């Protein structure tokens, strides 16, 4: 089946991911990256306190990052290396903005200790005339690792789950990352241990695996969106906000 | 019923709080540590101090991780014509600077909860347990120093309301404290205890790395000097003349740690209006390192928390723990050089 | 019955409020006061966006104030005048502290509107040597009369709903208020309207109707706290928190 019929609309699907008083869609449906199995709830486990998550307020899609993709970056160039718990945060508080500010972080600023499953979106608006390629992967545990440097390239993150990006036919990275780090719960501030790596559970990092392939006088520039759902959370560990933590620098 | 729940499920004491009239709508009780390892310094004599401990204290001692919920007897003492109001709230997530910097208002964040006594004294307020770690390794850890990690939390008793006493009962009272593991106190892991005897509390010194004056400097009495703290604090000097000020050994402490002084026999300690058993140590500046009397060991540590915390010697905070020099005494002498002994702590 | 016996344990009931992470006790039950029935649930009217309150989190209990209570002060001296949405809010900005820091505000940082009962509690520790009286009282609209100074007083409010309290035998005044506005909704900073008067559904005040009567030399001052309960709320309206409204002076 294929007659084209562009109306006074030109004609084409487009899904929506609706989903917590925030709307986004995608025009072409997304490449997956399922790195592990859906976290189960230990909250009943490691603390027993006020034991819940926040649905329509934690539950969006938040903007986090957002970066430009052009023919003079090289083969592996990361465009992005955002630690995934974290840059939420990270990213408004060096927005000369602060955590309390957006609804998406506030109990964060609250509550001491948190777990939950990860939703992700790399969405980037290319041209049918641009011939490149990304991939945006995932790691567990970035920083923990000593020489991860060696692991810091293209060719590694591929051996690996990862989601796939091609310049043309733009295209979306879905990226559910569950919660899986050594200990069942995330400090969200200084705590008796964790005196610093605060509220981190990895890092997302997206590389070129092919540079804009651009002719000549072709559009140069290009340009990637990062969103982020924090879906299946729980909270906790209830702290006054003067002994929160405005998170570490980029 | 050789349980090691059998044992932590017996109420001992702990801590014995003062309240009065006296405090204000806004002030502490006791603030002590949400932890299986909470001490209770006894008085005296010798170096290494003896310690109180629940039940629920030597054991999890025995064990490596706990992950369990405890609780709080606060057996108040009480005529019926005493009121008040008490709080009392285990907010996870205490470091170490941010142990203070604590109102009872921001205790009122986390879970807490406020006791009313007429005629009814005491309550029990169960300890939750609140933490990233399923398990909860040592507090202390022996015999290791780095290898011992702080406790997960901490629970306070503000005083809500102060106390009203009418004329014919006293307006000072008691509230005697006891510790025992709550409904679900888990215990982990067999490890090396971290607790001794109090049969034989003795320590063959070796060996023999005694920690003494350097050779030359003895006898050495708790005297004044105008380079420390302008002559307004006590410090050893092993003369009455110009700059005579004992000259002591460097301690090497390895990162993460801190160092002061007990003596073995306080029947050989320098004499002002008590013996002067515990010291630090740190350099003067003029080119040495100096023997500073403190009050007790407490008062040591608490100096090291300063002075190993990236400190100085002219800061408020350490001079506040100097001994003044009004107790500077008749000003005996030490028995020679005396065998002192170098405590050591994580910070 | 009448048998006394007082053990070691002192005998005698305390009944206590928890109810979300906080326990509150009272050991000598309340004089309730309710000027109204529980309010319905009108979000799935004035608002059609993300529809929901907080649980474990705003429905606690957290202290707004706290005063003295001596024989100074004559018949009718209110010791508290205290609005009530609002100086939840009011008492710790004041108290050189953050509205985000605090786990029973933050939706209203972020949040726009708020619908919801309130529950309060006026416990005081007094001696069974003193023989004075207090009461409690509610408005649902205090500051919107103009001459309620007329009412301003311990006859007027006697005359509606209120709770009592005497020194003697203390004693707390339960005080459950639901929510009664002009409007279904409050607005939690400035708005379109409601450029003033920023969240306020009304002010509690205690005034007094029996000074502490002493004895010669018998204890002078007494103290009183007032907590607050904020369930069956709703928070319709997400809005970042740089919208925000730092309360307005005592």
């Amino acid at each position: 089946m294929d007659n084209p019929n562009p109306g006074p609309d030109g004609e084409g699907e487009v899904e929506l991911e609706k989903d917590s008083n925030v709307v986004l869609t995608t025009q072409r449906d997304p490449s997956t990256s399922i790195p592990a199995p859906v976290s189960v709830k230990w909250s009943r486990w490691t603390s027993n306190d006020v034991v819940d998550d926040y649905a329509t307020i934690t539950s969006r899609w938040y903007q986090i990052a957002e970066f430009v993709w052009s023919k003079d970056d090289p083969f592996d160039k990361e465009l992005a290396r955002l630690i995934l718990p974290r840059a939420l945060l990270s990213s408004i508080e060096a927005n000369s903005d602060a955590i309390c500010d957006v609804p998406n972080t506030i109990p964060f600023k609250v509550h001491a200790y948190w777990r939950g499953d990860m939703e992700v979106r790399v969405q980037i608006n290319s041209n049918k005339f641009q011939v490149g390629q990304l991939q945006a992967t995932w790691y567990y545990s970035d920083h923990e690792n000593l020489n991860i440097s060696s692991k810091r390239s293209v060719y590694g993150f591929s051996q690996m789950d990862h989601a796939l990006i091609s310049a043309s036919a733009s295209n979306e990275a879905k990226l559910v990352i569950p919660f899986k780090h050594v200990y069942p719960f995330l400090p969200t501030r200084i705590v008796p241990d964790w005196t610093t790596g605060i509220l981190d559970m990895g890092a997302l990092n997206i590389r070129v695996i092919a540079p804009l392939r651009m002719s000549a006088t072709g559009p140069t520039t290009c340009n990637v969106v990062v969103f982020i759902k924090l879906n299946n959370s729980e909270f906790t560990g209830t702290s006054s906000g003067k002994f929160y933590a405005s998170q570490i620098r980029a | 019923d050789m349980t090691v729940s059998s044992i932590a499920s017996r109420y001992g004491l702990i801590r014995r709080v003062q309240w009065k009239k006296d405090h204000a709508k806004g002030s502490l009780l006791l603030q002590l540590d949400a932890d299986p390892f909470v001490e209770q310094r006894i008085e005296g004599t010798n170096p290494i101090s003896l310690y109180w401990f629940a039940p629920v204290g030597v054991v999890s001692s025995m064990f490596m991780q706990w992950r369990g919920s405890l609780e709080y007897r606060f057996d108040i003492i009480a005529s019926q014509f005493h009121t008040g109001r008490l709080i009392v709230g285990y907010v996870p997530g205490l470091t170490a600077s941010l142990q203070l910097q604590m109102d009872y208002m921001k205790l009122k964040s986390s879970s807490y909860v406020v006791f009313d006594l007429q005629e009814s004294n005491s309550f029990t307020f169960e300890v939750p347990y609140v933490s990233y770690r399923p398990w909860w390794v040592r507090k202390y850890g022996g015999n290791y120093l780095p290898s011992s990690t702080d406790a997960p939390s901490t629970l306070f008793m503000y005083v809500q309301v102060p106390l009203i006493p009418m004329e014919a009962v006293s307006d000072t009272i008691d509230i005697n404290v006891y510790v025992r593991g709550g409904s679900s106190f888990e215990v982990c892991v067999p490890v090396q205890p971290s607790l001794g005897l109090n049969w034989n509390t003795d320590f063959i010194l070796r060996n023999d790395e005694e920690y003494r004056a350097k050779t030359g400097y003895a006898p050495y009495y708790a005297g004044v000097w105008h380079s420390f703290n302008n002559s307004n604090s006590l410090v050893f000097r092993w003369g009455s003349a110009s700059d005579q000020i004992a000259q002591w050994p460097t301690i090497s402490v390895p990162r993460g740690e801190l160092a002061f002084l007990r003596i073995k026999d306080g029947k050989q300690a320098a004499v002002g209006t008590q013996p002067w058993r515990t010291m630090v140590v740190w350099p003067s500046g003029h080119g040495y390192n100096i023997g500073i009397p403190t009050y007790n060991a407490e008062r040591a540590r608490q100096l090291a928390q300063h002075l190993y915390g990236g400190g100085s010697l002219t800061d408020e905070k350490a001079k506040q723990l100097f001994v003044p020099a009004n107790q500077q005494g008749p000003g005996k002498v030490s028995n020679g050089n005396p065998v002192w002994e170098v405590m050591r702590a994580p910070l």
